[PDB]
């Protein structure tokens, strides 16, 4: 049936902070949240394993590591169990390879849930972030899952154990919300000391822009490219209008 | 340092409260008698015999009369080659300070010779050489026009002390705030 | 004693770094912290310390609940050596440290050495002496000369707040000539009564 | 032990030689990898923007195709056709007799390397070159030898059909 | 513009077919025709400018500087010639 | 509208692998060209519907 | 520093690997085969001696 | 310049601490800041939550895990190598007296002197809400340094992708003023010293300002001139696109 992965704020930005720093070596860590019935995944928070640039295999899961830090977790009144694991790949895609597989099966024995997330942030420069979710063959609820209906239960009768992707959602809370906007009177020092600069500077500012403006008339003359005259000319324009309202 | 703690026996306020008046005549060194005010060397220990001194340098000061000065001193102090220079030196500071508080309302900085002439009590000419060495050592960082005959003042005064200037400094803080909220109202507007 | 969470309050004043014993001062506590860590550690395979300062400079917890003695002993002896017992707050502090505590099954138990005299006011004591039932905590102070100068504050505080000394508190005043301190703690009941002694 | 260790090596990547070109920027880079092609490259932190200043030799990922490592500085060093003999088979007492021809030979060679101060005083540049001709290993190829082994000299032949290779740009690089 | 990315082939433009649409020539001999980004123009763009193409997909996304001398091949520029006419 | 709905079209549209440029060497009447392709050998295709 | 090898494999390309135990740097030289992994880019084994041709042509007359 | 950057993960992640610490009637919540700050550009990069308990008479107790901040660090230390102590967090709302007890913890275990963020949670500020000080002499009092955003290039493209002025700058300012105005009127309350010397100062330094302004006038008039110009060249190019598009109408009525 469908499955659906709350991924949180704090999580998204944990997850690309560790695995942007890393870079061209591979991070990965556990995702921790809780499961809810079999509809959705929560994943509130995230804390990073050890590197790996092997691809992450079966012994390099830090069994200490991971016992240690869910202890110290413990007395910070972070209590909510391990729900699956979040893994890079820089150069490579948003995907499972095979050596994924069996690090992912090995935590599903454990669990019976998990979720394996995989960003690319190389693809979270694609002006999104490009992030998925996955989960082999596991059934107990996937039994309606992959004129049909022949098909997969042949498919889950024939192989268990085969990926498939998972849907994306975010949720999130108001007061994470009006963070991220309050980023863009240190605000009032900073737009008002620049204003300030360029009007000491403007008797010069005045100058090149004439110079500047003097060539865009004559490179139209020649050319009786409409674009870039236009452009030129609304820089110019723009860049006045400030100027004025600026005193 | 030492009157919170260490050495609060008052035999070491009592020789350093007496350098300290010794020390304020001799100098002209950090401003005049506010530093006297607010520091004891007179109410820690004994008001008399050589700190009856420092009412009378009070005195002195703001009135700018030689003889006030010549009375306070004693032969200790008095011998000493130093002190004479820097008593107007401490003069021309105090008078300074008071005129340009006066003046002062918006931005008004602008002092006439005569005020200054008048205050120290010396004619133009002495007035003239004396500034000439005051603003050497940037006591005074205003500028003469020998010719206007103004004295065109920046700002060098410290403005610190305060029970007068508190009532006319809340006077001009709400003046302000009004001058700023017509213009915030504007903008709210367009 | 029972199965307990101990929080350990050392007192390292003035006084500390000479002599009022066999040589030090400091010289005889620090034998006996191993005597009461050993002491309760023996008679039950579940029991923690925790290990704070009051005297030194200000309270400070050094060492949280483990079950090893190394850190105490390691903790024990990054100490400052002087200073002045602050009480009030090393009785509720160690309170507040306590409800951390390791595992969950346990007591909740404060073991205070005072060694120099005390100041504090009475009033106060005793509503200390019950927000340790504020919150269900016991006491125990390891008095000594203190009965040599001032008064005990701190017998008041034991009949304050008491309850069944199975569940809350011990008065363990010990004589302050030479002899090792640890045994002297002995035969006053924290190394009596004990499973394992 | 060391067997499980080798193996444990084999699990490690392989990684790509490329040599910079120049630096396009202090975030981008233009390598030209010792594959063919000529790629934008990034970096990562780990490494210095002051130890990728070009000409350098670097090691690039397989795919990722960003700066993992870099090496010393390097063309790839030769030893099959930059065919090194450490000092010479004979010495110069093994062949007198030729004594005119040693005695030019030593002054040219030698003698410049011990004191370039003679020469520099004067202000006259210093002897670079020496032409040996006549037919070969008759004497003449007995004093490029002998020459090398009292200097301590390198000796390093070139077979002039080794320095044509029949791909774009190796002939430019022996020289 | 956002979507093609790095890392990346480096080729130079051959010349204009058309509005969105170039002749590459990629520098390991082997030209190619290409769509260009529509952020990138006709006059933003020249006969032998350098550009960046992908690696895979072969579209203009970002426009270099030329700057790029062969090494192994050889071609020197030379800042500081020290010599002089005397 | 319709300038939204083109850059769409465009970032679809980038996702090609490209062309080859290749020569004529002839045509023939069986609707096929021979070219000779100048990344890779010769290849014998068959043209385009629309001409 | 490293035990940094240089090895030249015949598709062109030149890769830097360390030098695992399953060779001996008593076997890396030139003028040899050696077998390099197509994947891990690293000396596995040592092959037979003298790399490329071994000789295009002789006739041999044992 | 001495300057703060601040990871919005760190300011999430204070905003998740005062929650998930339940810390409730304007109590404190502490934890540790970490990043890079050997320098004077203080790197704020991770941060992590310390288990903290105050007392509900007494605020000069309090417990905080002198043991936490060290084995943490440690696991913080095998995770990444950018993540070191340079000081710590508070949930605010102002500075305390309390305050110092915990940054002199702090001064062993930094190698800088401790930073102490003060970010306040509850959003009722106006822009960036956290304030930035740093211990230092004076007893021992803190000292704002100015605070501003991080970037990271694919951190900033997420936190778009989770989301996806002289109005401001005068009502800001109009805003400070009366704020200075509310102290003046408190103090005046308390007297029947710094704060005086600087509201004497600013004065002597909207009047001195009136007499430059008409010298303004002059040079902002010749830009309007210059305004007036610039139009006109840009009203060139339209124009030109006007007879573009009627070439093209005109073409196709005819077909």
């Amino acid at each position: 049936t469908k499955e659906t992965v709350y991924i949180s704020s704090i999580a998204l930005l944990k997850m690309l902070k560790h695995g942007r720093a890393g870079v061209p070596m591979e991070v990965m860590g556990l995702m921790l949240g809780e499961f809810v019935d079999d509809y959705t995944v929560n994943v509130v928070d995230v804390f990073a394993m050890p590197q790996s640039g092997t691809g992450v295999s079966v012994e390099a899961v830090d069994d200490v590591f991971q016992a240690k830090m869910m202890d110290m977790l413990k007395q910070t009144g972070r209590d909510q169990m391990v729900v699956g694991w979040y893994h890079s790949h820089p150069g490579f895609g948003c995907w499972l390879s095979s050596v994924d597989v069996n690090t992912q099966k090995s935590f599903e024995q454990l669990n019976s849930r998990a979720v394996a997330v995989v960003v690319d942030p190389i693809q979270s420069v694609k002006g999104k972030v490009v992030i998925d979710a996955f989960r082999l063959i596991d059934t107990g609820a996937l039994i309606n899952n992959l004129l049909n209906k022949a098909n997969i239960q042949a498919l889950i009768h024939g192989l268990n154990r085969h990926y498939y992707s998972l849907n994306i959602d975010y949720h999130k809370t108001a007061k994470e919300t009006k963070m991220l906007m309050n980023l863009h009177y240190e605000e009032k020092e900073e737009s008002n000391l620049a204003a300030t600069k360029s009007m000491v500077k403007i008797a010069e500012q005045y100058s090149k822009r004439i110079e500047e403006e003097k060539e865009l008339t004559e490179e139209e003359l020649k050319t009786r490219p409409k674009k870039h005259l236009s452009e030129t000319a609304d820089e110019t324009l723009e860049n006045n209008i400030v100027s004025v309202l600026t005193a | 340092t030492l009157e919170p703690s260490t050495s609060i026996t008052l035999a070491e306020r009592q020789q350093l409260a007496y350098d300290l008046s010794i020390s304020a005549l001799l100098g002209d060194k950090i401003y005049n008698f506010g530093e006297l005010l607010h520091h004891p060397i007179m109410e820690t220990i004994v008001n008399d015999s050589n700190y009856d001194w420092l009412f009378q340098l009070l005195n002195a000061l703001t009135v700018g009369d030689f003889d006030k000065f010549d009375s306070l001193i004693k032969v200790q102090i008095s011998k000493i080659p130093i002190l004479a220079q820097h008593e107007s030196f401490l003069r021309q500071k105090i008078c300074l300070m008071t005129l340009i508080e006066t003046v002062f309302v918006k931005n008004i900085r602008m002092l006439s010779f005569e005020d200054i002439s008048k205050a120290t009590h010396l004619p133009k000419d002495n007035v003239e050489h004396l500034v000439m060495r005051a603003i050497s050592l940037g006591l005074l960082k205003g500028s003469i026009d020998q010719v206007n005959e103004l004295v065109t003042i920046s700002w060098v005064q410290p403005r610190i002390i305060s029970g007068d200037q508190i009532t006319k400094m809340k006077d001009r803080l709400v003046e302000w705030n009004d001058q700023v909220e017509k213009l915030g109202k504007k903008m709210e507007a367009r | 004693m029972v199965l307990e969470a101990t929080v350990l309050v050392i007192d390292n004043s003035e006084y500390s770094r000479n002599g009022d014993f066999p040589r030090t001062r400091f010289e005889a506590q620090i034998d006996s912290v191993e005597f009461i860590f050993q002491a309760k550690r023996n008679s039950n395979p579940e029991n923690t310390v925790g290990l704070i300062s009051g005297a030194g400079a200000n309270p400070r917890v050094l060492s949280t609940f483990t079950a090893e003695f190394g850190k105490i002993l390691a903790g024990l002896h990054d100490t400052q050596i002087e200073g002045k017992l602050h009480m009030a707050t090393a009785l509720q502090i160690a309170q507040l440290t306590l409800k951390h505590r390791q595992n969950k099954v346990q007591h909740q138990r404060i073991v205070a050495f005072v060694c120099s005299p005390i100041s504090d006011s009475r009033d106060e004591l005793i509503r200390l002496a019950k927000t340790l039932k504020k919150n269900n905590v016991a006491v125990d102070i390891i008095n000594f000369g203190e009965i040599e100068q001032n008064t005990e504050l701190l017998d008041e505080f034991i009949a304050a707040v008491n309850n069944p000394q199975e569940e809350t508190s011990h008065l363990l005043t010990v004589t302050p000539g030479p002899r090792l301190l640890y045994e002297n703690i002995a035969s006053s009941p924290i190394i009596l009564e004990e499973g394992s002694s | 032990d060391k067997t499980e260790n080798d193996i444990k090596a084999l699990q490690s990547i392989g990684q790509l030689i490329g040599e910079v070109m120049k630096e396009l920027s202090e975030e981008k880079y233009i390598v030209k990898a010792s594959s063919g092609p000529r790629y934008i490259v990034g970096v990562r932190n780990s490494v210095d923007r002051s130890k990728l200043k070009k000409g350098v030799r670097v090691t690039l990922d397989i795919t990722t195709l960003t700066i993992m490592r870099i090496l010393p500085r390097e063309t790839d060093p030769l030893v099959y056709n930059m065919t090194s003999f450490e000092q010479g088979e004979i010495t110069f007492d093994g062949i007198g007799g030729l004594t005119e021809q040693i005695r030019e030979l030593r002054e040219v060679i030698e003698l410049p390397l011990k004191n370039p101060e003679i020469f520099q005083r004067v202000g006259i540049k210093p002897p670079k070159g020496v032409l040996l001709y006549g037919p070969p290993g008759t004497g003449k190829t007995l004093l490029a030898k002998a020459v090398a082994a009292t200097i301590g000299a390198n000796f390093i032949f070139s077979p002039a059909s080794g320095i044509v290779d029949k791909y774009i740009g190796e002939s430019a690089r022996i020289i | 513009k956002r979507i093609q990315s790095v890392p990346l082939v480096i080729g130079q433009f051959l010349e204009p077919i058309d509005q969105n649409t170039g002749i590459v020539s990629s520098t390991t001999g082997m030209s190619y025709v290409v769509r260009i980004l529509s952020t990138l123009d006709r006059e933003l763009l020249k006969p032998s400018m350098s550009v960046a193409l992908h690696r895979h997909s072969n579209a203009l996304v970002d426009i270099l500087p030329p700057d790029s001398d062969s090494s192994i091949s050889v071609m020197g520029e030379n800042e500081k010639p020290d010599v002089t006419y005397a | 509208n319709d300038k939204v709905r083109f850059i769409k079209d465009e970032l679809r549209l980038l996702q090609e692998p490209g062309s080859y440029v290749g020569e004529v060497i002839k045509i023939v009447s069986d609707k096929k060209v021979l070219v000779k392709v100048q990344p890779e050998g010769k290849y014998i295709v068959d043209v385009a519907k629309d001409i | 520093v490293g035990k940094a090898a240089v090895v030249k494999t015949s598709s062109r390309q030149t890769v830097f690997l360390p030098m695992v135990g399953l060779v001996d740097p008593d076997k890396l030289k030139p003028n040899d085969l050696v077998g390099v992994n197509k994947d891990s880019y690293l000396i596995l084994d040592t092959l037979p001696s003298e790399f490329d041709s071994r000789v295009k042509a002789m006739e041999v007359d044992e | 310049h001495e300057k703060v950057t601040i990871a919005p993960l760190v300011l999430l992640s204070a905003l998740d601490h005062y929650e998930r610490t339940q810390t409730k009637e304007n109590k404190r919540c502490v934890g540790v800041i970490l990043g890079d700050a050997n320098s004077s550009t203080i790197r704020v990069t991770n941060s992590f939550a310390l288990p903290f308990e105050e007392d509900e008479k007494n605020s000069d107790v309090w417990f905080l895990d002198h043991n936490y901040i060290e084995n943490m660090n440690e696991m913080c230390k095998k995770i990444n190598a950018k993540e070191k102590l340079i000081g710590w967090y508070h949930s605010g709302p102002k500075l305390r007296a309390s305050d110092l007890k915990i940054n002199e913890l702090f001064k062993k275990y930094t190698q800088n002197n401790p930073l102490l963020l003060i970010v306040d949670v509850k959003q009722q500020g106006v822009g960036l809400p956290t304030d930035a000080y740093v211990a230092i002499e004076q007893e021992k009092t803190f000292l704002h340094l100015p605070c501003t955003i991080e970037a990271e290039e694919a951190e900033e493209i997420g936190v778009e992708h989770l989301l996806r002025i002289r109005l401001t700058n005068q009502l800001k300012s109009l805003k400070g003023l009366q704020s200075k105005l509310k102290d003046v009127v408190e103090y005046l309350d308390k007297v029947i010293h710094t704060i005086l010397g600087k509201l004497q100062d600013v004065f002597n330094l909207n009047n001195l300002q009136k007499a430059l302004t008409v010298k303004t006038n002059d040079e902002l008039m010749v830009i309007y001139i210059s305004n007036l110009v610039r139009s006109i060249i840009a009203f060139d190019d339209l124009i030109e696109n006007k007879i573009q598009n009627k070439k093209i109408q005109e073409q196709r009525v005819k077909d």
